[PDB]
This record gives C-alpha cells, structure tokens and sequence, in this order.
C-alpha cells in the first residue's frame, strides 16, 4: 500500500525515457556490414 | 621428416621421386598418436615391394595401401595437390 | 577429445553452423578462467 | 570425356555464399552408361 507512489514515479519516468528515445534513436540501428554482394551478415569471432 | 628430391616425371604430370613412398594423413587426425606412428611403423616394410613392383613393369601408376586408420601410403611420393592450410584451400580426403 | 592426448592438431569449425562452409583451427587444451584449483582460485571464483 | 556425370540442372545462390569457407568439389565417379553415350536403336538394347 504506501509502495504505489514510487510505482507511480517509475511508470512516469519509463514512459518518458521510451518516448526520448522514440525521438532520438528512431530507426537508426539498420545498416550493418555484410559481405560485398552477400546477405551473410560479417562478424568476429565474440562481436555480435 | 624426409627432404625428397622430386625429379620430374611422365606417366605422372608431375614431380614424383622414385625413392620412398608418401603419407597422407586427414587433416584432422593427429600425426602423432600412437595409433598413427605404430602404422608408420610397420608399413616402412612396404616401400620394398612398392619398388620391386615398379621395377619388374616400369609403366605402373600409383600404389596404394590405404589403412583402416586413415593413413594412405603411396608410391611413388608426390606431394599432394593440397597443402590444408598453407594455402586458402582446405583439404577433405579420408581414405575410408 | 577428452583428454590432453587427444587435444592435439587441427579440426574444423563449420560457421553459422553449415556443413559446406568450414575453417581449420589448431585445437588446444583450454583451461577455465575462473576455476577451482587452488582455494585461492576457488575464491576468486565464488567471489565473481 | 574427363568431366563428372551431371545431374539435375545447377543452381547456385550467390546471397548465401561467403567468400572464403572452401566448399566441397566433388567425388563421384564418372559412370556414364551405355545407352547414353551413343544414340539407342532396339538393337543396340540387345547386343547390350
């Protein structure tokens, strides 16, 4: 029962950091280094 | 390891030496078990008869004895045609 | 291989995991990084 | 001739092939019969 205002408090401060980010990183992250001519995503041995 | 001598040859289109045989080994098994130098043992006995067989009929190709271990033993010695990993092209022949 | 005997020469390792598509790598003996030898080890290890 | 009996019609997908994995060449044998190196008769299905 007293715990609800922080609830309250984090329920805030996610929706307005997903909505920060939602402005800022906004489909960024969708080119990456493939082989020339190749759908064979290139890595290293541990780098994902 | 062996140093050979490799003249040049016909009736093989390339450089073969007429005096020891040649060993192949998958890349993948270990030169060096006791399995393997215990076959590379006993068939040393075979390069008599390799030679004694090219000598009664000069126009005889490759000898073979292929071992149930993976080694091949042939005659006469001759590189094979790939290095596993001295060039880029990896090798995958098994005997068995 | 099981033992340190076997772990000797070269295998293939087959990336994204198909049969046709391979790479030689000289095989090792690795030990752990966080093991359990000594205790000093067994307590660095429970300490992580 | 000194070629590998073909089967099938080839295709190959480029999208999927890394450059430098080393793929299998081949190790069937050249076994080409009879009635396909020549043009087949009724005859020639008898002397064979």
């Amino acid at each position: 029962l007293p715990l609800f205002h922080i609830a309250l408090l984090v329920l805030f401060m996610v929706i307005i950091y997903a909505i920060i980010g939602l402005e800022l990183f906004k489909g960024k992250m969708h080119k990456t280094c493939y082989y020339i001519g190749t759908d064979i995503v290139a890595t290293v041995e541990n780098e994902k | 390891r062996i140093k050979p001598v490799f003249i040049d040859d016909a009736n093989f289109r390339r450089q073969v030496s007429y005096q020891h045989a040649a060993v192949h080994i998958p890349t993948d098994i270990y030169e060096g078990s006791t399995i393997v130098l215990n076959e590379l043992n006993w068939t040393s006995a075979l390069d008599d008869v390799f030679k004694k067989n090219r000598e009664e009929d000069p126009s005889l190709l490759w000898q073979v004895f292929g071992s149930a271990t993976g080694l091949a033993r042939y005659y006469p010695a001759s590189p094979w045609v790939d290095n596993s990993r001295t060039p880029n092209k990896i090798d995958l022949y098994d005997v068995r | 291989k099981m033992t340190e005997e076997e772990c000797r020469g070269y295998y293939y390792v087959y990336k994204d995991g198909d049969p046709t598509q391979m790479e030689l790598r000289p095989r090792q003996w690795i030990h752990n990084d966080f093991h359990f030898d000594n205790v000093l080890s067994a307590m660095m290890s429970l300490f992580t | 001739q000194p070629k590998p009996i073909g089967v099938g019609i080839p295709t190959i997908n480029l999208r999927k092939r890394r450059p430098n994995v080393q793929n299998p060449k081949s190790q069937e044998p050249v076994t080409l019969d009879f009635l396909d190196a020549e043009l087949e008769n009724d005859i020639k299905v008898e002397i064979r």
